[PDB]
């Protein structure tokens, strides 16, 4: 079934020490257990309550933490691979908590006293002032269930007139309620998703909020570090805009592949042609790639000779160029054949091989700290 | 020194044909 | 750890409910209004109202029905208060003592269940064979109506439907008949079922499920003649009774919304009908009495009678007079004549009275005496728009300035003698492109008039246009004189233009005094705001003058006046300015949040930031540094309304569910963890929806200093016009108090039997606890009204600590004089 604890109340219960990626609530948690105690403790637990600790380290090689998640067991299976016999076992985030302590066994699993964070259910920020009888006119007409009806902001204004009509009655305009509805910023995120990669909103996204938020914490292009504070977050609401800020902060673009190297930003995107700063282009052979135009370009080695072969800007020879950690390939540097030439010098990126990312300030000498907002 | 090995994907040259098998299998 | 009292000093003066019957005696005609927690009760004379008692309740008036049992002399009354507490009430008099007994009462809370999206409702079967109640959705909860029942005993039934949106009793049904409108993915639908006492359960009703029009918001039961229901909705007055269904959408009610409704005839051939924009109508049944007795209905009708205030709830009394609930302006009287006047409106206003409405913004200016403080409010809304200025009868002295226009913000400039203050007035789209005003109001007849001019802006314009009919609300700026109160001057705003901060003050070496706005260009594709100004004003000589214009990159949701320079709050950013010999508004400090900072209040070198999610922060300028520093925070979801620095240590807000709380910076604060977090040390349900604080008193602020037994005066107004006062106490009198409390509760007679300490207890839809650091002046003050005897039982075995050696037992004479002491506070 379904094992869950009170809020605000102190458990006591194992850390898996293999573990160290941080677990959103909702999404699953497949692992492979070889130690005979791992084994011999995840089989107690499924007698008992089925449910352990996954810490969110801020140093994982200290072994510092200060929150993690809950995880359920669902699935166990004593399989075999590569001729080694190992227990498959499938866990799933449950409820959020607080550490208190850090006590660690005989053995080298560790236990973990701990407090359950509740998730914070807030009801309609309206439904403050009473539900009356503008509440009957609070309701509306059936979804327009149409991807182009939908997007009609003509809904979404009227959305906002009627479900914040009673925002004159208070200090603050509707437009301020939206920014704090969940409805509203699940539309905003997703609209910024699809900006991203196209893909079909109805199946991939859930339509609970509270479920959004945590599935897109998941999804998130951010490092684990940043990823704890969205797991501190206990309202919906606030992670849902906490989500928003982050992926406004996301203006830099990295290797789709290591992810561990800034290509470029976007500011240094530009219109070469009318055609726009990405466009579709064909090589010789039928391959195609989605090009993205950008003035500079860095941690990037150039392979072969320039060559004007095929060239999909005339007057500039190509130089194929790849990550300098993982060598997977990241596009084109362009560079110009004359002298009258207006950049000289541009690059060429293949879409796919890119994946945004929060500029990281490695270079400690102006370290300032990221704040984000609720 | 003249790369004659070309990949049809990126357009990379390469020298000898065992470093652009090594090359076509990182674009998958 | 704080110790802090509060009182009521002018009742919830917004109307939110009115029925008619005979609760008094079987003879004259009763009008019972709800005003939150107090209840009404008047007897409707030829003359006018002739009031009878006036009782409050320890809960939120949400259901208030009158209904006659078989066997009873008079109507009985039931009420549902919000946190759930049932009763029903009886009229008692013994010659000149009137008292209202509680019959039955109890709590109908379910542990679990979803509050549904259209409130409670409650509603009482025309046989009074049981009560209904709608609280959660997917349920169905029936009280059976048995002598037996003291309790309110009662049981759920499951409800298929979840989303619901209105539902009454019918008439002439055989078995207790329920009709109700729900939504599901085809659209929204009648239908009805019938009640089994026996089975408990749900059976198949008179005539299925029926598709209806996609905004029907309301539900008429008809009485026995005709049976059936009328269902109303955005566009369309329709009615059903089985094998009929007739609707229509006569041109005269297309250009409103209807959202309210009163019976005229018994019969049910008449009903009056109230809009949203004052409108008033009357919607006739035809009949036809096909010999048997067999009424069936052949058509609609309605007809426009006049305008009025904005109704809440409307009431037929009798002879063409009729009782106008307000929420949003003064309830009235109107009389219904049968031919018009010469404006053309069958209506006419007798009696008006006043609704402090929704305060929305206030403050206090000594304005005359220079010695008592005046409370001037933003209240109401729309055509209900006004002015009040609230003093000391030298009981509560109001006198009222109407606008005809939404008032915002108000802040008083005592150089100019004047007061300042943010308005929008709603216009339609023209065909021409420009806009229509609806009516003339106080931002259109003004003596002077001004528009800033299109600058910054001008260039920096986003691509994009309103369609006709649209309403789009323009925002001023208007000068008030503060002794005529008539509009010396309205500065209009630029088109998207949003006012949101309002300061007065002196800005660095500068002597003149300006008022200053923080605006917010807001567009409908760009969520979050991007643009906006902070304009500095100077009115002299009957004329506003434009002195700085600074662009900033956000929304200015608040602006503080900060030891000679100005604070603002730009979206996340807490930005402050400076006011340059040039007359210019140069950038010093930034300090960026993890919170919008919509709500500033500050105490010298103390800055409190609150959003909109009760995230209290504490800021604080360091003088050599050049910039802020954070001092501690509590961040706590939970939805935020005001907030008000009390000291140096306490910090008061307003949150959720009609909540008071109060943070406070941790004594023994020795880990920089502890001293940076804020514990909250206070909890209180007020019972009403805070959304300003001001300091000052309205009574004589008493220039030697007379041993004032309590510290600070924090006023606030509310939703439902009700002005409160907050005052620190010490901590032998919150002890000795709260002892008073809980005495006093043993003695005093509750309306329907609830619990004082439920009432009071800290309540959201999650969490319930009980309330702590506030003493509930209403409860104290209410010591004196009872007799002799009673306060005897009060003092009863009760000590003080006076000098911790002295505590005797408390005479109920030393003990009156301590509550008249704390009487004088208001
Ligand atoms: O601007 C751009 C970016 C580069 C992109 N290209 C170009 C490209 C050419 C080839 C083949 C074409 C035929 N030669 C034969 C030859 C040998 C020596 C000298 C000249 C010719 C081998 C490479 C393979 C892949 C790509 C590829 O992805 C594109 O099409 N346009
Ligand atoms: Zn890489
Ligand atoms: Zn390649």
């Amino acid at each position: 079934g379904r094992t869950l604890h009170d809020d605000d109340s102190c458990q006591v219960i194992p850390v898996l020490p293999q573990v160290m990626m941080i677990l959103i609530p909702g999404q699953t948690l497949p692992l492979q257990l070889f130690h005979p105690q791992e084994v011999s403790m995840v089989r107690n637990l499924i007698q008992k309550d089925r449910t352990f600790a996954v810490l969110a380290y801020s140093n994982v090689q200290e072994r510092e933490a200060q929150f993690g998640t809950t995880a359920e067991i669902y699935a166990y299976r004593e399989e075999q691979d590569f001729g080694i016999e190992i227990v498959k076992v499938k866990a799933i985030g449950r409820q959020r908590f607080k550490v208190l302590e850090l006590r660690t066994q005989s053995d080298g699993i560790q236990q973990a006293k701990v407090q359950i964070l509740p998730e914070c259910v807030l009801p309609s920020t309206m439904s403050a002032v009473q539900l009356e009888s503008l509440n009957k006119c609070q309701i509306f007409p059936s979804k327009p269930v149409s991807r182009e009806d939908q997007c009609s902001y003509k809904w979404w204004q009227k959305y906002q007139k009627r479900k914040f009509h009673c925002a004159n009655l208070t200090s603050w305009p509707r437009w301020l309620y939206s920014l704090y509805d969940a409805e509203t910023l699940m539309d905003r995120i997703k609209k910024q998703l699809r900006e991203w990669d196209e893909n079909l909103k109805d199946d991939s996204l859930p339509s609970n909020p509270i479920d959004f938020s945590y599935r897109v914490a998941a999804c998130l292009p951010i490092d684990d570090v940043l990823r704890i504070q969205l797991l501190k977050i206990g309202s919906a609401i606030q992670r849902l805009r906490c989500e928003l800020d982050i992926m406004n902060k996301c203006t830099s673009l990295c290797c789709k592949q290591c992810q561990e190297t800034e290509i470029t930003t976007k500011n240094e995107i530009f219109s070469l042609s009318l055609c726009g700063p990405m466009a579709a282009y064909v090589n010789p052979h039928g391959y195609v790639h989605e090009t993205l135009t950008v003035y500079k370009a860095c941690n990037l080695n150039l392979i072969g000779r320039p060559s004007t072969e095929h060239s999909w800007f005339p007057g500039y020879a190509w130089t194929v160029a790849q990550c300098k950690i993982c060598a997977s390939h990241i596009g084109w540097k362009f560079t110009a054949t004359k002298k009258d030439m207006s950049p000289q010098k541009f690059w060429g990126l293949t879409r796919s091989a890119l994946l945004p990312t929060i500029p990281d300030t490695e270079d400690e000498i102006s370290p300032d700290k990221v704040i984000l907002c609720l | 020194s003249e790369r004659p090995f070309h990949c049809n994907q990126c357009g990379a040259s390469f020298t000898q044909k065992g470093n652009l098998l090594r090359h076509i299998k990182l674009h998958s | 750890m704080s110790y802090n009292y509060v009182v009521t000093a002018q009742k919830p003066t917004a109307v939110n409910g009115c029925v008619t019957g005979h609760f008094t005696s079987a003879e004259d005609l009763n009008l019972l209004i709800a005003k939150n927690t107090r209840l009404e009760i008047y007897v409707v004379t030829a003359e006018g109202l002739r009031p009878v008692k006036e009782v409050g309740m320890y809960g939120k008036i949400a259901v208030m029905e009158l209904f006659r049992p078989k066997g009873e002399s008079k109507d009985l009354l039931f009420i549902l208060t919000a946190k759930y507490n049932a009763c029903i009430l009886e009229y008692k008099q013994s010659g000149e003592s009137i008292d209202i007994i509680t019959r039955a009462h109890g709590n109908v809370q379910d542990r679990i269940g979803r509050p549904s999206e259209t409130g409670i409702i409650g509603i009482i079967d025309p046989e009074c064979r049981m009560i209904g109640l709608r609280l959660y959705d997917g349920l169905f909860k029936v009280i059976p109506l048995d002598r037996d029942n003291k309790e309110l005993k009662a049981f759920n039934i499951r409800l298929e439907e979840l989303h619901v949106i209105d539902v009454k009793f019918l008439y002439g049904c055989q078995a207790p008949t329920i009709c109700f409108v729900y939504q599901d993915p085809q659209g929204r639908h009648v239908k009805t079922y019938e009640v089994s006492l026996r089975e408990k359960e749900f059976n198949k009703g008179p005539w299925k499920q029926e598709n209806v029009e996609a905004e029907a918001s309301m539900v008429i039961a008809v009485p026995e003649p005709f049976g059936g229901a009328i269902i109303i909705g955005q566009e369309s007055i329709t009615y059903h009774n089985g094998d009929k269904y007739l609707a229509i959408a006569p041109p005269i009610i297309k250009q409103s919304t209807i959202v309210c409704h009163n019976r005229v005839d018994p019969n049910g051939s008449r009903y009056l009908l109230g809009d949203m924009e004052g409108r008033l109508f009357m919607l006739l049944l035809e009949k036809e009495e096909q010999m048997d007795g067999t009424v069936t209905l052949k058509d609609l009708r309605v007809e426009l009678l006049g305008e009025t205030s904005i109704a809440e709830c409307l009431t037929y009394l009798d002879n063409g007079v009729v009782f106008v609930g307000s929420r949003l302006g003064d309830s009235q009287l109107v009389k219904l004549n049968v031919d018009s006047n010469e404006q053309g409106s069958y209506v006419v206003a007798m009696e008006t009275f006043t609704n402090l409405g929704p305060i929305v913004d206030m403050c206090v200016v000594d304005l005359e005496r220079q010695g008592q403080g005046q409370l001037v409010t933003c209240s109401g809304a729309f055509k209900e728009g006004s002015l009040r200025i609230i003093r000391n009868g030298i009981k509560l002295h109001i006198r009222t300035v109407p606008l005809y226009e939404s008032p915002r913000k108000i802040c008083y400039q005592e150089v100019s003698q004047c007061f300042g203050v943010l308005s929008s007035r709603i216009e339609v789209q023209d065909t021409s492109g420009g806009t229509t005003a609806l009516r003339p109001s106080a931002s259109t007849q003004a003596l002077s008039s001004s528009v800033s001019s299109s600058k910054l802006f001008s260039s920096s314009t986003a691509p994009h246009e309103t369609s006709f009919g649209e309403e789009v609300e323009v925002h001023n700026l208007l000068i008030i004189d503060q002794h005529t109160f008539e509009v010396l001057h309205a500065h209009q705003f630029l088109q998207n233009e949003y006012a949101l901060s309002l300061v007065s003050c002196k800005l660095g070496k500068d002597p003149n005094t300006y008022f200053i706005v923080g605006t917010a260009m807001v567009y409908p594709e760009e969520a979050e705001p991007k643009q906006g100004r902070i304009v500095v004003f100077q009115y002299s000589d009957g004329k506003l003058q434009t002195v700085a214009e600074k662009e900033v990159k956000g929304a200015v949701y608040s602006m503080v006046e900060f030891n000679g320079k100005l604070l603002a709050s730009i979206n996340s950013t807490v930005r402050l300015y400076e006011w340059t010999t040039e007359k210019e508004l140069r950038t010093e400090c930034n300090h960026y949040n993890n919170i919008m900072a919509l709500y500033l209040k500050t105490k010298g070198d103390f800055i409190l930031v609150g959003d909109l999610m009760r995230s209290v922060l504490l800021l604080a300028y360091k003088p050599m540094e050049g910039n802020f520093e954070e001092i501690a925070r509590d961040f706590n979801p939970n939805w935020m309304s005001a907030v008000e620095i009390l000291d140096d240590d306490n910090f008061l807000g307003a949150e959720n569910a009609f909540n008071l709380f109060v943070c406070q910076k941790d004594s023994a604060a020795t880990t920089d963890e502890e001293r940076q977090h804020l514990q909250e040390v206070g909890l209180f349900h007020l019972g009403e929806f805070v959304n300003v604080f001001c300091h000052g008193s309205l009574v004589m602020q008493n220039l030697g200093e007379t041993s004032t037994p309590t510290q600070g005066s924090v006023l606030f107004g509310t939703v439902n016009g009700m002005i409160g006062l907050v005052t620190s106490l010490s901590e032998s009198w919150y002890n000795l108090l709260l002892d008073m409390q809980n005495r006093l509760n043993k003695v005093i007679k509750s309306v329907g039997k609830i619990e004082h300490s439920f009432w009071r207890s800290f309540h959201t839809e999650r969490k319930t606890e009980p309330a702590t650091g506030f003493i509930d002046g209403d409860l104290i003050e209410s010591f004196l009204d009872i007799s002799r005897p009673k306060m005897q039982e009060v003092v009863a075995n009760l000590q003080y600590d006076d000098g911790s050696g002295m505590k005797r037992e408390a005479t109920a004479d030393d003990l009156i004089k301590v509550v008249e002491e704390l009487t004088r506070i208001h």
